[PDB]
């Protein structure tokens, strides 16, 4: 049957200049026939260490590559916002008879000093509202932690289920992260109401931050 | 020594479809193929190999599912009957110790819904200002979006892509900049979504 590959933990964090610890286990013996991959977003994958503990040309030492069998590590030292990425590791013990398969991936979040995010909000355009629908988005910039609160208010009611975030990944200088949250109601339900609110809460934000308008104002 | 995958287009459900990965600056007589892809927000996924010599051998799940085979200078991965399980991005790599040469990949999406481009609307700004452009309502991925076509990249952001519950996608891309260059600069977006054969430059202003 096809090695398997358990890949631990699904994520690891440190501080930057400090050091995480991502481990493979395989299901029997590849003895040092093991890759490790780095994938930053909407990247390929880029090869770190083959033969376990080798490093790819151009990758810097900071990478270190250990193990033998089937317990295999990837340590990464002096860690920089750019490291956030997910890593793999791979078999390619025999593959004609065993395969190459990948480990699950490990997620690693490089951490720093709090970051309170720059709030703003942003009314629907006239040309969208020819459509019979309103988005109304409100964009928090550049944060960390990721934990971050958005509230919706129109006409001081609160709102959900019409709403949908999203987020980067950790910025490769800074290592923040910057989200939309982006209200959807129809254009006449929008000319309906006058005051649209967005209100966040972040632990960089000594209280929180509400950013509005009026329509039509 | 380079490959890039193409041929990643929307499908209907059972329909083969064959990708193509071309290979530059080394021999397929000297160096064996694989095959991986990746599902939206999913890990890696081996899926088979050519070697040298012409032997193909296949993860257990793909076998019969998929066909690799090759030219003298380019790789093809043929998708029998593709399910929704096949959309993701595919990509070949050069095996020699691990795989060491990747392409960029091509996305596959299968599915029975048409083709739609964005529109594109602007997030027009209110001593650093926000502004943005708003990609709504398209079908299959993928979008691309530069600024001032490609001159403003410094605190771009450009959002994943959300799957709205009406099967279309969406996404925002913004920018900081200093509040007085509002006057004085002019910023454009240029949105590309090439399965529409949809390119939008849209210049975001304050509203007046």
């Amino acid at each position: 049957a096809d090695v398997v590959m358990t890949q631990t933990p699904s994520s690891v964090s440190a501080a930057v200049g400090g050091t995480v610890t991502i481990n493979c286990q395989a299901s029997q013996s590849i003895s040092a026939y093991l890759a490790w991959y780095q994938q930053k977003p909407g990247q390929p994958p880029k090869l770190l260490i083959y033969d376990a503990s080798d490093l790819a040309s151009g990758v810097s030492s900071r990478f270190k590559g250990s193990g033998s069998g089937t317990q295999f590590t990837l340590t990464i030292s002096d860690l920089e916002c750019a490291d956030a990425a997910t890593y793999y590791c791979q078999t390619y013990y025999a593959i004609i008879t065993y395969g190459a398969a990948f480990g699950g991936g490990t997620e690693v979040v490089v951490k720093r000093t709090v970051a309170a995010p720059s709030v703003f909000i942003f009314p629907p355009s006239d040309e969208q509202l020819k459509s019979g629908t309103a988005s109304v988005v409100c964009l928090l910039n550049n944060f960390y932690p990721r934990e971050a609160k958005v509230q919706w208010k129109v006409d001081n009611a609160l709102q959900s289920g019409n709403s949908q975030e999203s987020v980067t990944e950790q910025d490769s200088k800074d290592c923040t992260y910057s989200l939309s949250s982006t209200l959807t109601l129809s254009k006449a339900d929008y000319e309906k109401h006058k005051v649209y609110a967005c209100e966040v809460t972040h632990q960089g934000l000594s209280s929180p931050v509400t950013k509005s308008f009026n329509r039509g104002e | 020594q380079s490959v890039e995958e193409s041929g990643g287009r929307l499908v209907t459900p059972g329909t083969p479809l064959t990708l193509t990965c071309t290979v530059s600056g080394f021999s397929l007589s000297d160096y064996a193929m694989s095959w991986v892809r990746q599902a939206p927000g999913k890990g890696l996924e081996w899926i088979g190999i050519i070697y040298a010599s012409g032997s193909t051998y296949y993860a257990s799940w793909a076998k019969g599912r998929f066909t690799i085979s090759k030219t003298s200078t380019t790789v093809d991965l043929k998708i029998t009957s593709p399910t929704t399980e096949d959309t993701a991005t595919y990509f070949c790599a050069r095996y020699y110790a691990g795989s060491d040469i990747w392409g960029p990949g091509t996305l596959v999406t299968v599915s029975s819904a048409s083709t739609k481009g964005p529109s594109v609307f602007p997030l027009a700004p209110s001593g650093t200002a926000a502004l943005g452009c708003l990609v709504k309502d398209y079908f299959p991925e993928p979008v691309t979006v530069s600024w001032n076509s490609g001159a403003l990249t410094s605190g771009v952001h450009t959002f994943p892509a959300v799957l709205q519950s009406s099967g279309l996608y969406s996404l925002s891309s913004v920018v900081t900049v200093p509040s007085s260059s509002l006057g004085t600069q002019t910023y454009i977006c240029n949105v590309n979504h090439k399965p529409s054969n949809t390119k939008v430059d849209k210049k975001v202003e304050p509203k007046s």
